[PDB]
């Protein structure tokens, strides 16, 4: 859920999801239409994906255990869905993380009126 | 305990 996926965006990037990337760009959010901004857009657009290729669970609201393992995230084996789940957040945290030289202010509190057209996954 | 999308 937004818990655990909120935990490590803070333990990965070091900032708080909310409010730093539930407003950002065209995929950081609720919106999914588009081109996305940016690389951190980017890895919201595939979090989406990743998310609607678990139809068989609950992706928003499904609770799920983690643990770091030499300053790694480490998704132990819990229900299929918790495991699928919680690797579709890793790799999103870690790649918010990884592009943070590129993360732009003025992407925040975007309007998704400026968003549309569906994009493939 | 923080992330939307």
């Amino acid at each position: 859920s937004l818990l655990e996926f909120g935990k490590m965006i803070l333990e990965e990037t070091g900032k708080l999801a909310i409010p730093s990337y539930s407003s950002y760009g065209c995929y950081c959010g609720w919106g999914g239409k588009g081109t996305p901004k940016d690389a951190t857009d980017r890895c919201c657009f595939v979090h989406d994906c990743c998310y609607g290729n678990l139809p068989d669970c609950n992706p928003k609201s499904d609770r799920y255990k983690y643990k770091r393992v030499n300053g790694a995230i480490v998704c132990e084996k819990g229900t299929s869905c918790e495991n699928r789940i919680c690797e579709c957040d890793k790799a999103a945290a870690i790649c918010f993380r990884q592009n943070l030289n590129t993360y732009s202010k003025k992407y925040m509190l975007y309007p998704d009126f400026l968003c549309k057209g569906e994009l493939k996954c | 305990f923080l992330s939307y999308k």
